[PDB]
């Protein structure tokens, strides 16, 4: 992904959350995607809204690319003050 | 295939 990419940035809620989740990695042999959207959460109400299917390409400005689950996991844990993605729509 | 939610 590299032609049709949009950069989305969300503050955390109270609880340190986002309201999303993600599957893949180099870990587990697929790329990372937004699996899950939680409504009336920032990854919701943002603006560009963070959408099902999106292929996170940039967190915080790494390239998670060569990164396993956990560490993407934790890279956005690191955000919380606000959350950097850029993803490719589908 | 791991899920987690953030």
């Amino acid at each position: 992904p590299h032609d049709n990419l949009v950069l989305i940035r969300m503050k955390p809620d109270e609880n340190g959350r986002f309201g999303f989740n993600v599957k893949g990695g180099y870990d587990q042999k697929m790329p990372v995607i937004v699996s899950r959207v939680a409504p009336g959460t920032p990854a919701d109400l943002c603006v560009p809204r963070l959408n099902e299917g999106d292929q996170v390409v940039l967190i915080n400005g790494r390239d998670i690319a060569e990164h396993t689950h956990d560490q993407v996991v934790l890279f956005i844990k690191a955000s919380c003050g606000e959350l950097m993605l850029l993803v490719r729509p589908n | 295939s791991k899920e987690t939610p953030l």
